[PDB]
């Protein structure tokens, strides 16, 4: 199976009823000819508003912000490359979608977002590490909101860039320990760039930072401080610790990044 | 049991250690080790003392000390099964003829006529169903209708676990004498998950041991299906293999030993069976082959044991380096990324010594050719060995027939030692036959007045005295 | 966890047939301790299924550690 963006092809885009072009595996990148192509022009309802941006109806000249370059608020820039623009649209670097709009990311172009994953190890009664038949075990804390029935990484959208640590955390962990833990985000990185979604157009994608904060050793230090920085729940359901497995019950994506994560300690899978 | 309670610790010893030195590298969550660090902050069970000098680089002998031995006993594990099982604390070196004699008098056993050392990898696999079951069912098959002492690692991962499974099946069938199938599995002492439950002296007899497969660090737990345990301890906690130097001693011990039933007697024959394996199962394979132990590999769901299947069939000056890289570079394919270009010379040369002795080893070849079971390709390989050996006369054609007799089976007695090739006068075939006549086996007796001995010229009358 | 191998087990008890959970479900790969089998061989005493019960004996609940005085109560 050749690496492609199967989870952006993914027929019925959400929360719209609309249906995309079919898009087989010869038809996918903007290389090769491919003369049916008619992507239908699809656009969220809430897309012309505020904050997000106004090029939803991109035909007018209301299109004049700087492409692959930080265009003021919106820091508009591939962490992959520099994208081709065709008629003041971007494409996606990876392929078609068979569906062109904004659909319902923020702007065109990348929409850059924050993933951080927090490692530990898995110690037993004795307080040693627990092992399968090679490889040890690992555990992550993970966040169920009551409204998703996907358990997710606790990262969210960075509209800010210092404060998205916060922004995916102010429901969750805390108001002032939160600018505390986002002192202490500066980890060790894994992946950034393209992330597979079903809510990607042929104009509008998601990039991604995956940072990795480790905690090597499980007695007490800054663990007791991050259970201390426990105020769990003001709009969220769950939050627990959760072991590794390949069988993980995750987001659809994510578990590709804890593909990615895996490899940098060793783990099974 | 209370004479044996006496016994036990007037004559076995443990080692255990006396001395204090720190270890630079520290271990999981337990960074204090005084270079064993069994359970303090001192690797001892002494006053802590300078002991008028600092050694550092504690000389392992030099070091430690032996003591009377605390933790025999009985087991039994904790919800599994309701029967007992005996189990031993031994020294790492002791003489082979007190374990012996601990294992016939006290114990209750008696002697074997067939002893089975069966060796695979520790490291767990899989295997195809249909062969499982050919396994199982042979393995069972020939240590029930034979009487013969199963000697193994006694661990929960790999082909011991295999081996208790079958056993466990023969418990599940359990149509009669369950004390025919008796396992034996030796262990290190350090290497036991929970073994501080153990540790009781003046006799531990009711012991429960509980176990928790996966929540374990290196070290393992016991199986469950084994019947004896006998736990060889050097007074070193993180530490593998300090039963291999133990293991063939009692083997080799155990085989000059003579069973002497009725008028015959015989000694007591060693044979491998060998499954998937590693570097240690080749290593064992080959100190095997040297010393004239003959050997059964089985072809199917291995490593090192599917190598020496397709090897063994082309000739020695054959064999050469690359061939053998690739072919391991095939079958191990992570190991063999992993392993070095110094090591392989090393195992092509085991592997030409070990193909070089074309009678001692014998491959399993499932299903194709030769394939009718287990038992009998173990007992004919077994014979085999045994025709091997130099001979001045005709005494091996006779040492097989009482050998034959020895194991209650008759048709390998019939379909290879009275098939060609003997040319025997009747009279020599007498005295076996006394033996089968006085341990009630009427189908040898039935054999050999088809073969033709004479009844009349038999019964004479020092033989109808030693007959009454 | 562990609960995808409980559910098979309960679903093939649902079903009356025993063969499917013989051929797949006991074969490998669980490593089960016998008192997580403990709640569903309640069902198989209820629903009279002696076969269930005779695969449960088997495969090595004990019977003596199992009939205890509340699920006496439930089984009355
Ligand atoms: N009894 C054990 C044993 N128990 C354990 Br937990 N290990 C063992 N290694 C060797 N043996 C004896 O040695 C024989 C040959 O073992 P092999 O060469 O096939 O082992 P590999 O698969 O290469 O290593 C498996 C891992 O488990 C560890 C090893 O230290 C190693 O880290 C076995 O039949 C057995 O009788």
């Amino acid at each position: 199976g050749d690496s492609y963006h199967v989870n952006a092809r993914h027929l019925l885009y959400p929360n719209c009823p609309v249906t995309r072009f079919p898009v087989p595996n010869e038809k996918v990148p903007w290389e090769t000819e491919f003369l049916i192509y008619d992507p239908p022009f699809y656009t969220a309802e809430r897309k012309d508003a505020a904050a997000m941006d106004p090029m939803g109806d991109t035909l007018e000249p209301l299109s004049t912000i700087q492409y692959n370059v930080v265009d003021g608020l919106r820091d508009r820039r591939s962490f992959h490359g520099p994208y081709t623009v065709q008629a003041g649209l971007p494409l996606n670097p990876m392929g078609r979608t068979g569906l062109r709009g904004r659909g319902s990311l923020s702007c065109f172009g990348p929409n850059h977002t924050l993933y951080p994953m927090v490692t530990r190890w898995r110690r037993n009664e004795d307080g040693a590490i627990c092992r399968k038949s090679i490889k040890k075990m690992l555990e992550v804390l993970v966040v169920k909101l009551p409204l998703s029935e996907h358990w997710a990484l606790p990262g969210g959208s960075r509209e800010p860039g210092e404060m998205l640590p916060r922004k995916l955390k102010r429901i969750l962990r805390q108001e002032h320990w939160p600018s505390f833990e986002n002192l202490l985000k500066c980890g060790m990185e894994v992946y950034k760039g393209y992330m597979d979604d079903p809510r990607n157009t042929d104009n509008a994608w998601i990039e991604t930072v995956a940072v990795s904060v480790h905690f090597q050793d499980q007695n007490d230090v800054e663990l007791n401080r991050l259970n201390s920085n426990l105020h769990a729940c003001d709009s969220g359901a769950s939050i627990r610790w959760q072991v590794v497995d390949r069988r993980i019950p995750l987001y659809a994506n994510h578990k590709t990044l804890l593909q990615k994560a895996a490899a940098e300690f060793g783990a099974h899978y | 049991q209370e004479s044996l309670s006496s016994w036990i610790p007037e004559n076995i010893k443990k080692k255990e250690c006396v001395y204090f030195v720190e270890s630079s590298k520290l271990s999981d969550a337990g960074k204090v080790v005084c270079q064993c660090g069994y359970t303090h902050e001192q690797h001892l069970e002494e006053a802590t003392k300078p002991h008028t000098f600092q050694g550092t680089q504690w000389d392992p002998k030099k070091h430690v000390q032996e003591m009377p031995t605390d933790a025999f006993g009985d087991i039994v594990f904790t919800g599994l099964s309701q029967k007992v099982k005996k189990y031993v604390r031994v020294s790492q070196d002791t003489p082979s003829s007190v374990i012996y004699h601990l294992m016939t008098q006290h114990w209750g056993l008696d002697v074997p006529n067939l002893l089975i050392s069966v060796t695979g990898g520790a490291k767990n696999f899989n295997m195809k169903p249909r062969l499982k079951s050919i396994f199982r069912r042979g393995l069972v098959k020939v240590a029930q209708t034979t009487g013969a002492w199963i000697i193994t690692g006694g661990s929960h991962t790999g082909v011991m676990k295999q081996v208790g499974e079958a056993v466990r099946d023969f418990s599940l069938s359990s149509s009669y004498k369950e004390g025919e199938l008796i396992t034996i599995g030796v262990a290190t002492w350090g290497t036991v998950h929970r073994r501080e439950g153990l540790i009781h002296p003046t006799g531990s007899f009711p012991a429960e041991y509980i176990l928790d497969e996966d929540g374990q660090g290196n070290l393992t737990c016991l199986d469950s299906n084994h019947s004896h345990f006998i736990l060889v301890d050097d007074g070193t906690h993180g530490q593998y293999g300090v039963e291999i130097p133990l293991r063939t001693r009692l083997e080799k011990f155990i085989s000059e030993q003579t069973k002497e039933r009725g008028g015959v007697a015989i000694k007591i024959p060693i044979v491998c069976v060998v499954l998937e394996g590693g570097p240690g199962t080749l290593h064992t394979i080959d100190n095997a082959t040297t010393n004239g132990t003959p050997c059964v590999v089985v072809e199917g769901s291995g490593r090192v044991a599917d190598v020496i299947a397709q090897v063994a069939n082309l000739p020695v000056s054959d064999i050469t380096i690359s061939l053998i890289q690739q072919k391991l570079s095939v079958f191990f394919q992570e190991m063999f990324e992993t392993f070095t270009e110094s090591r392989i010379v090393e195992w092509t040369k085991k592997i030409q010594d070990i193909v070089r002795r074309r009678q001692l080893l014998t491959v399993f070849r499932e299903g194709k050719d030769g394939q009718q079971d287990v038992d009998v390709a173990i007992l004919q390989a077994l014979l085999k060995a045994s025709r091997s050996q130099d001979h001045f006369g005709h005494e091996n054609w006779d040492h097989q027939l009482k050998l034959a007799v020895a194991w209650n089976r008759v048709d390998i007695a019939r379909s290879e030692i009275f098939m060609d090739e003997w040319q025997w006068k009747p009279s020599d075939l007498h005295p076996t036959m006394t033996a089968a006549l006085i341990s009630n086996k009427p189908e040898f007796v039935k054999l050999f007045l088809e073969n033709g001995v004479q009844l009349k010229e038999f019964v004479t009358w020092d033989t109808l005295l030693y007959l009454y």
